[PDB]
C-alpha cells in the first residue's frame, strides 16, 4: 500500500553549529568526582550539523542518509511527529533490516526482511464531530518475511493532538553500531523555544544494546502525517517539527565526574589551543 | 542416504565483522560478466550443502 | 565473584540503579551492592601500618 506524495516545495538544506553536545557514557562503572582523559568516536564540538524540518511552505523531508561512524540525532518538537528510524544497507527484500516505530500504542522493534515504500510514514486523522486524533496509517512496508531478531513493549496511550505554540520538548539521540551490536543512548529535556537547537550541555546515558548482528550504511526517518477534513497522494497535511543530524568522529576527549558519579563537563581536545 | 539440511556460504565479497550475520541469497559474480540474477558461467549460488 | 580480604563494617552511600561496583581513586573496591539484602555496605583494609 505505498504511496508516494506529489505536493512538496522546494528548499535548500540548511546547517548549523553543534555546541558542545552528543557526550555519552563511555563505561557503566560508578567512579565519583574523577576527570578521565578517553579515545573514543565522539561529536565533535561546535561541528557542521543539518538542519530538517517538517512545517506547513510545503515541507516534508525524510530522504536517506548514510551511517558512516555512528549518528546523533536531535528532535525538537511539541507535538509527537517523528515516530522512528528504519536502518539498512540496501533497504530493499535483498538484505537485513532493523525497524524501530513508536506506533502510539507500542514501541516496535524487528530485525526482518523488509521490502520498504519508496516514501515510509505513518498518519493520524482529526475527527470534528467528537474532535479527536486517532492513528490510522502504518504506510512504511509492503512485505516481511525471515525475521530474525523481534520486540514489542507493554501497551500504552500517548497523545496525538496537534497542540499550537513552541516546541517543548527536545530528544537526543546516539546511534552506534559496533561488533553486531546496535547501542543507543538517549536523552530527554523540557525547552520553550523555536527555530534552534539550544545550545548547552548534554547528558546522554545508555539506554539500548541490541544484538542485532547486521551491516549498516544507510538509514531513514519515520514522521507522522495530519489528516483532516480541510485537505489520497495529495490531501494530506504537515506538523510542525524538527530534526538536526551530525556524523561521529574519532577524537580524544576529557570527561569529568562529580560526586554523585555524573558527567556535568567535557572537554574535547582538538577545537582551540587553550582545549 | 546422506543428509543435506545442513548449508554453509562458500562465496563473499568481503570478510565477516566480528559477530556478523549474513542469509542473502545474491548470485556470485565471479567473471568480469554481470550475473543479471541468473546462474551460469562464473556465477555461482553462494550456498552449499 | 569478587574476591577480597578485610574488614567488614556498615556504612551508606548511593548508587545509579545500572550500577553495582563503585571504584576509588587508587582504583581499588570501595562500594558495592549487596545481593541478598539489598544494602550498600562496603570495605575497609584490615592492615595496620
Ligand atoms: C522511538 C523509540 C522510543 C524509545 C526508545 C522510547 C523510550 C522512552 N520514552 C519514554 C517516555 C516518552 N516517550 C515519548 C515519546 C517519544 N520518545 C521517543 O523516544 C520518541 C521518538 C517519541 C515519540 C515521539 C513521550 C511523549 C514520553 C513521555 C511519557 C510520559 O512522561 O508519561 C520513556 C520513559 C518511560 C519510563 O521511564 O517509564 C522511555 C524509556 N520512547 C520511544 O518512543
Ligand atoms: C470519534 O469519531 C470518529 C468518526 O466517526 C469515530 O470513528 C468511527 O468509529 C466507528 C467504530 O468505533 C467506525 O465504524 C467508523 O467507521 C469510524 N468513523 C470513520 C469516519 O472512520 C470514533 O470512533 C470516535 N471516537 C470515540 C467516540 O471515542
Ligand atoms: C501497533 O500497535 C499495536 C498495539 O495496539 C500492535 O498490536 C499487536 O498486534 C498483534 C497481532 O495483531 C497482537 O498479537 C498483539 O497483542 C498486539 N499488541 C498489543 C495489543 O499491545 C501492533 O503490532 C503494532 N504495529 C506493528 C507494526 O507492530
Ligand atoms: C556492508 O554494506 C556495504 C554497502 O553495500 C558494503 O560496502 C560495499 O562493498 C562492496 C564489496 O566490495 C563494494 O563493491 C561497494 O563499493 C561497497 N559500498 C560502499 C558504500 O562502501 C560493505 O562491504 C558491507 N560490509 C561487509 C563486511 O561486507
Ligand atoms: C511511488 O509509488 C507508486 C505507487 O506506490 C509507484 O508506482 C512508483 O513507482 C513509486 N515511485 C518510484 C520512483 O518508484
Ligand atoms: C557546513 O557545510 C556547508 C555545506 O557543506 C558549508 O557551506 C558551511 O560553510 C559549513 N559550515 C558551517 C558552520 O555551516
Ligand atoms: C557557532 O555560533 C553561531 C551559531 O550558534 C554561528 O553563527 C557561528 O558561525 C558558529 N561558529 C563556528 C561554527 O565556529
Ligand atoms: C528466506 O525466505 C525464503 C522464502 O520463503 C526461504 O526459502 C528461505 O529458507 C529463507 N531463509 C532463511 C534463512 O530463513
Ligand atoms: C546529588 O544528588 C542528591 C540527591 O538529590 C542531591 O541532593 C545533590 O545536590 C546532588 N549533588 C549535586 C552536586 O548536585
Ligand atoms: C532472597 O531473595 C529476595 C529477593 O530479592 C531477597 O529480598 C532476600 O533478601 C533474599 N534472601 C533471603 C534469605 O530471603
Amino acid at each position: 500500500q505505498c504511496v508516494n506524495l506529489t505536493t512538496r516545495t522546494q528548499l535548500p538544506p540548511a546547517y548549523t553549529n553543534s555546541s558542545t553536545r552528543g557526550v555519552y557514557y563511555p563505561d557503566k562503572v560508578f567512579r565519583s568526582s574523577v576527570l578521565h582523559l578517553t579515545q573514543d568516536l565522539f561529536l565533535p564540538f561546535f561541528s557542521n550539523v543539518t538542519w530538517f524540518h517538517a512545517i506547513h511552505i510545503k515541507r516534508f523531508d525524510n530522504p536517506v542518509l548514510p551511517f558512516n561512524d555512528g549518528v546523533y540525532f536531535a528532535s525538537t518538537e511539541k507535538s509527537n511527529i517523528i515516530r522512528g528510524w528504519i536502518f539498512g544497507t540496501t533497504l530493499d527484500s535483498k538484505t537485513q533490516s532493523l525497524l524501530i516505530v513508536n506506533n502510539a500504542t507500542n514501541v516496535v522493534i524487528k530485525v526482518c526482511e523488509f521490502q520498504f515504500c519508496n516514501d515510509p510514514f505513518l498518519g493520524v486523522y482529526y475527527h470534528r464531530n467528537n474532535k479527536s486524533w486517532m492513528e490510522s496509517e502504518f504506510r512504511v512496508y509492503s512485505s516481511a518475511n525471515n525475521c530474525t531478531f523481534e520486540y514489542v513493549s507493554q501497551p500504552f496511550l500517548m497523545d496525538l493532538e496537534g497542540k499550537q505554540g513552541n516546541f517543548k520538548n527536545l530528544r537526543e539521540f546516539v546511534f552506534k553500531n559496533i561488533d553486531g551490536y546496535f547501542k543507543i543512548y538517549s536523552k530527554h529535556t523540557p525547552i520553550n523555544l523555536v527555530r534552534d537547537l539550544p545550545p548547552g550541555f548534554s547528558a546522554l546515558e545508555p539506554l539500548v544494546d541490541l544484538p542485532i548482528g547486521i551491516n549498516i550504511t544507510r538509514f531513514q526517518t519515520l514522521l507522522a502525517l495530519h489528516r483532516s477534513y480541510l485537505t489520497s497522494s495529495s490531501g494530506w497535511t504537515a506538523g510542525a517539527a524538527a530534526y538536526y543530524v551530525g556524523y561521529l568522529q574519532p577524537r580524544t576527549f576529557l570527561l569529568k565526574y562529580n560526586e554523585n558519579g555524573t558527567i556535568t563537563d567535557a572537554v574535547d581536545c582538538s577545537l582551540d589551543p587553550l582545549s | 542416504g546422506g543428509n543435506y539440511n545442513y548449508l554453509y556460504r562458500l562465496f563473499r565479497k568481503s570478510n565477516l565483522k566480528p559477530f556478523e550475520r549474513d542469509i542473502s541469497t545474491e548470485i556470485y559474480q565471479a567473471g568480469s560478466t554481470p550475473c543479471n540474477g541468473v546462474e551460469g558461467f562464473n556465477c555461482y549460488f553462494p550456498l552449499q550443502s | 565473584g569478587l574476591t577480597g580480604t578485610g574488614v567488614l563494617t556498615e556504612s551508606n552511600k548511593k548508587f545509579l540503579p545500572f550500577q553495582q561496583f563503585g571504584r576509588d581513586i587508587a582504583d581499588t573496591t570501595d562500594a558495592v551492592r549487596d545481593p541478598q539484602t539489598l544494602e550498600i555496605l562496603d570495605i575497609t583494609p584490615c592492615s595496620f601500618g
